């Protein structure tokens, strides 16, 4: 089970980006009890979450980007979407997809190659 | 653990414990009652104050309880405490001067009990883990049999003795708990912390106002300008009876539904018994209105019986204990407080099928709360918002 890589872009200030990404190998039946979202690393940052989709199909999201950014669950076709609008420069960093997934012991991750977005100054 | 075996006599243990304790503080009240019916007043006001004040004293000395059964043991806190409440229980016999009798029976006995009561619940689920929501709704319904079968007990047995000599027959049954109690075998606010128990907490504690006024002020409408033919017995003893059908199937329907997702059984009983009260003033039609009181009785099983078990699932075993407690001592000011409330708001308005209407909403209001309590993967996941 792995996400494939996918997303990137270079935007102008205030510019809007569309993101997705593709689950290999997951029923959808494991599917449910995991959720999806996105990653953000801007330079010099580490890899923080960005906003992801619960089980129960509502979102989390962090202080920075809540508001910013938003996503949705495309449990349908065992993807996820995620999608941008008024980028700033600041807003450049390298993002990660990654899924959680339910687990007793501990919730396990599966997280494919992220792609340089980039905001010009 | 065993799971089963000699598990089964734990059952009959806590079953006898929790049927003495709320068939003696009912039945002691409810002898009173009818006592000063025979009899008169004199204190008058304080005289009916004692039936609250030991029921209350139960649940406001629970969250020091739990210090001593993580302390000590499970079955030297639920011996001592038997026979702590013997003793209360025996020496209540003398003459009632109003000081007196109101300390023996309301600073030794339901105190005693407070302590033989917290430990009737830590130890089932010390016996079981994945059967533990059936044992406890077997217990649920053997102490409602109990409980509803014994002032008729005592009464047919009483040999309609006064009731200063009564008091003695009643220290048996604290007594033989206290024998009983060997059966158990071992097998601070930091748990606060927690969010994700706190605000179920808060939710349960909320509809507290609002359970003990349509369970206990019903009688008192029938008795109010509506019933014509009462025979409201008939009524109470129906509720009772599904009071325990619905204990014992919520026992068993939670062992099915897995992990945390049991708390949507309270949320959609917190909704129904909060709706069913408001159409009570409504659905007079005396056959519509015992039907609803039927549907009352039944909503009863999931209020209380599937608290145990999801408070073990919240916390874990190591925890039951402090969080059980802790949400006991939480419900003693917000249950005591309903019944005088709604009486004087039927003053307040001057007809009293307004006391209903002012059941509804705390029930209601606590479902509110429920409905929003996170789940492990979303908790987690703010969790996940540290870095």
């Amino acid at each position: 089970v792995q996400l494939q890589e996918s997303g990137g872009g270079l935007v102008q200030p205030g510019g809007s980006l569309r993101l997705s990404c593709t689950a290999s190998g997951v029923t959808i039946s494991a599917l449910n009890a995991m959720a999806m979202g996105w990653y953000r690393q801007a330079p010099g940052e580490r890899r923080v979450m960005v906003a992801a989709v619960s089980e129960r199909g509502n979102a989390m999201y962090r202080e920075s980007v809540q508001g910013r950014f938003t996503v949705t669950r495309d449990f349908t076709n065992k993807m996820v979407s995620l999608q941008m609008d008024n980028l700033k420069p600041e807003d450049t960093a390298v993002y990660y997809c990654h899924v959680l997934e339910d687990r007793v012991d501990s919730f396990h991750d599966y997280w494919g190659q992220g792609t340089q977005v980039t905001v010009s100054s | 653990p065993p799971e089963g075996g000699f598990g089964w006599v734990v059952v009959f243990a806590a079953t006898w414990c929790n049927g003495s304790i709320f068939g003696i503080h009912n039945s002691v009240g409810i002898l009173y009652s009818m006592l000063l019916e025979e009899e008169k007043e004199k204190v008058e006001f304080q005289a009916a104050w004692v039936g609250a004040l030991a029921m209350g004293m139960i649940f406001f000395c629970s969250p020091i309880v739990s210090i001593f059964t993580d302390r000590l043991g499970c079955r030297i806190t639920a011996t001592a405490g038997a026979a702590v409440a013997f003793i209360g229980l025996h020496t209540s016999s003398f003459t009632s001067s109003l000081s007196l009798r109101y300390f023996t029976y309301g600073i030794l006995f339901g105190c005693g009990c407070s302590f033989a009561f917290q430990p009737s619940l830590v130890i089932l689920g010390h016996y079981f883990q994945r059967r533990l929501g059936l044992a406890n709704g077997v217990v649920s319904a053997g102490s409602s049999i109990f409980s509803m079968s014994f002032p008729f007990l005592i009464r047919m047995l009483g040999d309609k003795i006064k009731l200063a000599q009564t008091f003695q027959v009643l220290s048996t049954f604290m007594f033989v708990l206290m024998l009983l109690s060997l059966t158990y075998r071992p097998l601070n606010m930091r748990v606060f912390r927690q969010r994700t128990y706190r605000i179920w907490a808060f939710g349960i504690a909320a509809a507290a106002l609002g359970y003990f006024v349509p369970y206990v002020h019903l009688m008192k409408y029938v008795e109010e300008e509506f019933s014509e033919i009462k025979e409201t017995w008939v009524l109470l003893v129906c509720i009772g009876a599904t009071s325990g059908l619905g204990r014992l199937v919520s026992g068993h329907i939670s062992d099915s539904i897995p992990g945390l997702k049991k708390i949507y059984l309270q949320v959609l009983s917190f909704l129904l018994l909060g709706l069913m009260s408001m159409m009570i003033p409504l659905c007079r039609d005396f056959g519509g209105l015992i039907v609803v009181c039927l549907f009352l009785g039944l909503c009863d099983g999931f209020f209380i019986t599937i608290m145990a078990p999801i408070a073990f699932e919240l916390v874990g075993p190591m925890q039951a204990s402090q969080a059980i407690g802790y949400l006991l001592g939480m419900m003693a000011l917000p249950m005591i407080a309903g019944p005088p409330i709604a009486g004087l708001l039927r003053n307040c308005f001057g007809d009293y099928h307004v006391a209903f209407y002012f059941a509804g909403v705390p029930p209601i209001i606590g479902a509110v709360i429920l409905f929003f309590v996170p789940s492990r993967l979303e908790e987690e996941l703010r969790r996940r918002l540290t870095e």
